């Protein structure tokens, strides 16, 4: 059935943080890796963060460790990104996006593989205003 | 006529019980050269035509442009067997030297070999 | 139930075409231990009650007094093939650290992961 | 059928040559790969050298490269062992045997296999007399 949507998007000043939610239907939870991909205009897809479609493994860009946290709450199908110490250089449209395949982010990798079920975009801007 | 390790043919895996494995379809060669030659079988590993895109470490991504499979396709480190040299059918092309080192790094994650 | 690398498990091989391998058996767990969870199949190498000794680089000797198949046994490391969790039987015993090295090192020579 | 015999023992000085010879009967030479072992009193059988099934490779032990060297023919059905630099601690029990499994001493180790079809033995002897 339908699928993924993101919510929390918005603008920040540079070292803010933000919380993004990703509410999911149409399949259990606990059956699938949801990943987070943002896209920068003029740069290509880039992958941010996973959880194992059982929970017990997070692999995320070394970009971002050390600030964004990913976590579920399997009794909500809600997945959540905790975004801190925002740089302006974070900028990008953020999707959050389910793959049905088995052991995927299970594995201890610098690298996120991108998904294949997706969801609707979110707008996450930083800079001074 | 002469295995090398890393050629990609076209073996008929089945019957292969049960689910994943099928018919005729591409396989890459993975076992070294030495035994490529005086063993009656050879290690393959599977190429995969299904959902075709590196889901996890053990997968490496291989193209319809260069090389004669079908579709965009994947090779399946962590599906793996042993045939009889008598099953391959015939070859279709070899993987790049940058290609086979992707396969080579990946093998030694599905078989734990690292560390 | 948790499947380990090193594990000597009991699998059915059978059907497998052509000759070397048959029905039930045992084999030993390759395959590492991240996609020994999550992962619907498993990696095994053969183990071989026929003509048992050391023949070649991709053989690893073990011995029924440690473990507890019949008579003394071979790894074959050059036979390998990756069967569905639920093929296993049931475990018998697990590799020593060291007969776990010996494994890793002729497991690297018929893949030619060396160089 | 009938299978092997070792002939060209002897007696030798310290440093000095001598080359065994192995004759094969009941199979073909090309079908099987011929090794050398000897065996002193008091120590285990020691590997020396193997020709492969095919004739392309040949391995032999560290204490031996140098020395000793295998060599086949295969209109004869005979395998010969040339040593040369003979010590007295060469001074042992030598065999030819064959193996009829696909793949013995075709890969580069500094170990020899052991055979599973054996012949009758030969005496070399090296000491000052």
């Amino acid at each position: 059935q339908v699928q993924l949507q993101e919510s929390g998007g918005g603008l920040v000043q540079p070292g803010g943080s933000l919380r993004l939610s990703c509410v999911v239907s149409g399949f259990t939870l606990d059956d699938y890796a949801i990943g987070w991909f943002r896209q920068a205009p003029g740069k290509e897809r880039e992958g941010v963060s996973c959880i194992s479609s059982s929970g017990d493994s997070t692999n995320y860009a070394d970009s971002v460790k050390g600030r964004f946290t990913i976590s579920r709450d399997n009794a909500k199908n809600t997945v959540y990104l905790q975004m801190n110490s925002l740089k302006p250089e974070d900028t990008a449209v953020y999707y959050c996006a389910a793959d049905p395949f088995p052991g995927v982010c299970t594995y201890a990798s610098s690298r996120i593989y991108e998904h294949d079920y997706w969801g609707q975009g979110t707008q996450v801007t930083v800079s001074s205003h | 006529d002469p295995i090398r390790r890393g050629d990609v043919y076209l073996a008929d895996l089945s019957p292969v019980q049960g689910s994943e494995q099928g018919g005729v379809r591409p396989v890459v060669i993975i076992q070294n050269d030495t035994g490529n030659k005086y063993s009656p079988t050879v290690i393959v590993a599977a190429i995969t035509g299904r959902i075709n895109k590196a889901k996890i470490p053990t997968h490496v991504e291989i193209e319809k442009k260069k090389y004669k499979l079908d579709k965009d396709s994947v090779i399946l480190l962590e599906q793996i067997r042993t045939l009889d040299k008598k099953r391959l059918k015939e070859k279709l092309t070899y993987l790049s030297d940058d290609k086979m080192k992707e396969v080579d790094n990946a093998l030694m994650i599905s078989l734990g070999l690292n560390a």
